[PDB]
């Protein structure tokens, strides 16, 4: 659903993500058996910041100021797709023959009678916590020094789960639970 | 491995503690995971990091990520029906895997009701 | 739910390709017959170690052409030789046809059928393949049942397969009633290779042999004579030749059946030759007195 990103190694410590390369060499071979196909399954990691509320396993809701540029981080669309496509073409093609049939001869007596980046702009916007974030994205990403949720050491710059100490417990904080809570 | 959580077992705030443990998780190999809880559970390492090390809290976190934010393009149900046929062993074979990776890591069933026929 | 009706992949070896060629071609236009001799492994992968040709018959190929009087007699002989296997099918020629199953050969291969169910119809065209090795395919029956319920899916499950395409009305009569075809694959031992193509010691014997030198004067001096006649074309290919359009300058200059590269070709040739020609010439003399 637009949310991963295959990750070719760790970035952090340059080193080999194991799981995600048997993933694709199984991945390859299909030719001979197709449900082979599956193992690519297994190199899907998925992208976003996660701030977690101490040490409570709670997902805090809170934002983040980032410096970008909007247009270039903005959610992927919905898409047409083939159905979509359908319905709209053959409404083009109905209108598009009538148009000439009549425009023609109506006209003539009508009168005698890039940037690949575009870096992230200057300006701030505010990115909800617990959101599809890509990784050009993740990097403008600095947790608010006046607000409660602080990471412990500085923010990575890169998506993954991220521990916060809340300065105020008094205050509560709206929760988003995690899904084995949901489920007793 | 060992010796870096003896130096945070005198300096243990569970904030700093937690956070190390999620980025050896995500880099680490999963053979190095399993020799690392057995040796800290004799250490008598905090039994709040051991939690993470199994990879469980983690794995909470992202299902929560994925219910949330998925958008699903209804055009996959239409367009398997009418181009594709479910009866062919290579036709029916690219839905399955196109759909599969599609509702990926959150159960769906909207799609196995609907294209039930099929 | 059911079967998979699963139609095997038809390995065909070198030993029993040859006898192929040989029995089916020399025997144009009378067809030939015969049963194929092999070991069924696996669900798909069937090893058709040997082929023989049955005794000749007038009938041609009919179900009773075929016999198993003629197959017991023989198998008893390779009994005794030890080199006996189970039948895994039966072949015949078609000489003046492509690869398909007469509405009589359906009912040839339904007898091998019941005899063993992994019974392949092999149609060997071998005058009218230039390659010797292609339009020669193996088929199996499918049931008139089959057809209507369906199960013609089941048996290519995950698997690319080939199905042929040759012959359009004989093809698709095949298709759709005589039979299924799937990929039919040649292999063979790397001892054997070693064999087919042969090593002789005559091979460097005919190197260190010192032809004529008649002959190498002839060649001298006709090489040259010959680029002296397209030197000449040459010439007029480049007296001026720098105008616009590429095309223009090929009919024009006669760039066309190129004269600048055929003097290259002849060059080279004779070039490369009379260089082995010192080199042998040189060994042999030192080398023997």
């Amino acid at each position: 659903g637009r949310n991963v990103t295959i990750q070719l190694e760790n970035a952090d410590t340059g080193t080999l993500d194991t799981k995600s390369v048997v993933g694709l060499v199984m991945f390859s071979q299909f030719w001979y058996w197709f449900p082979l196909a599956h193992f690519l399954s297994l190199s899907f990691t998925p992208t976003t910041v996660i701030g977690i509320r101490g040490s409570d396993q709670a997902i805090p809701k809170f934002q983040m100021n980032c410096y970008a540029k909007e247009d270039a981080f903005s959610y992927p669309r919905m898409y047409e797709e083939a159905s979509g496509k359908e319905v709209e073409k053959v409404a083009t093609a109905v209108l598009s023959t009538t148009a000439r049939a009549k425009a023609r001869a109506k006209k003539t007596k009508k009168e005698k009678g890039e940037f690949y980046k575009n870096k992230y702009s200057s300006k701030p916007y505010k990115v909800d916590n617990m959101t599809r974030i890509l990784p050009q994205q993740s990097r403008y990403i600095s947790f608010i020094k006046d607000d409660r949720f602080v990471p412990v050491r500085k923010f990575k710059g890169n998506n993954g789960v991220v521990v916060l100490r809340d300065r105020e417990p008094k205050e509560p904080v709206a929760l988003i639970e995690t899904v084995r809570q949901m489920k007793d | 491995a060992l010796q870096l959580f003896k130096k945070l077992k005198e300096e243990n705030d569970e904030g700093l503690s937690a956070q190390i443990a999620f980025d050896l998780v995500s880099s680490a190999s999963q053979q190095l995971l399993e020799i690392l809880v057995t040796e800290l559970t004799a250490q008598g390492y905090d039994p709040a990091l051991l939690n993470i090390l199994s990879g469980l809290p983690t794995c909470d976190y992202y299902n929560t990520f994925l219910l949330n934010n998925k958008n699903i393009d209804i055009g996959l149900l239409n367009k398997s029906k009418s181009s594709l046929d479910g009866k062919f062993s290579l036709f029916h074979t690219a839905v399955s895997v196109a759909n599969g990776f599609m509702h990926a890591g959150t159960t769906d069933n909207s799609f196995i009701k609907a294209n039930l026929p099929w | 739910t059911g079967r998979d009706d699963t139609k095997e992949t038809v390995y065909i070896s070198s030993i029993a390709l040859l006898k192929m060629l040989k029995h089916g071609r020399a025997g144009v236009p009378m067809e030939v017959m015969g049963l194929m001799l092999g070991e069924f492994v696996d669900d798909y992968t069937v090893n058709v170690v040997d082929v023989f040709a049955m005794p000749q018959s007038g009938t041609g190929v009919s179900v009773e052409a075929v016999d198993d009087v003629f197959q017991a007699k023989m198998m008893d002989m390779l009994k005794q030789t030890g080199r006996d296997q189970m039948v895994v099918g039966w072949y015949h020629s078609h000489p003046g046809f492509g690869c398909w199953l007469s509405s009589v050969d359906v009912n040839t291969q339904k007898s091998f059928e019941q005899l063993n169910s992994r019974a392949v119809a092999v149609v060997v065209d071998p005058i009218q393949s230039v390659k010797g090795k292609v339009v020669i395919d193996a088929f199996r029956l499918i049931d008139t049942g089959a057809l209507i319920n369906n199960l013609e899916p089941r048996q290519t499950t995950s698997n690319t397969g080939l199905l042929n395409k040759a012959n359009i009305q004989a093809l698709i009569h095949g298709l759709n009633r005589h039979y299924y075809s799937l990929n039919i694959d040649y292999h063979k031992t790397a001892k054997e290779t070693k064999m087919l193509m042969n090593l002789h010691k005559e091979q460097w014997q005919s190197g260190l042999k010192m032809y004529d030198y008649e002959e190498k004067e002839e060649s001298n001096l006709a090489a040259t004579k010959s680029m002296v006649k397209i030197a000449e074309q040459y010439s007029k290919r480049i007296e001026e030749e720098k105008e616009l359009t590429e095309e223009e300058l090929k009919t024009r200059y006669v760039g066309r059946q190129d004269p600048k590269k055929h003097l290259s070709e002849t060059a080279d040739e004779t070039l490369e030759n009379n260089i082995v020609s010192v080199l042998t010439a040189g060994v042999n003399s030192v080398a023997i007195k």
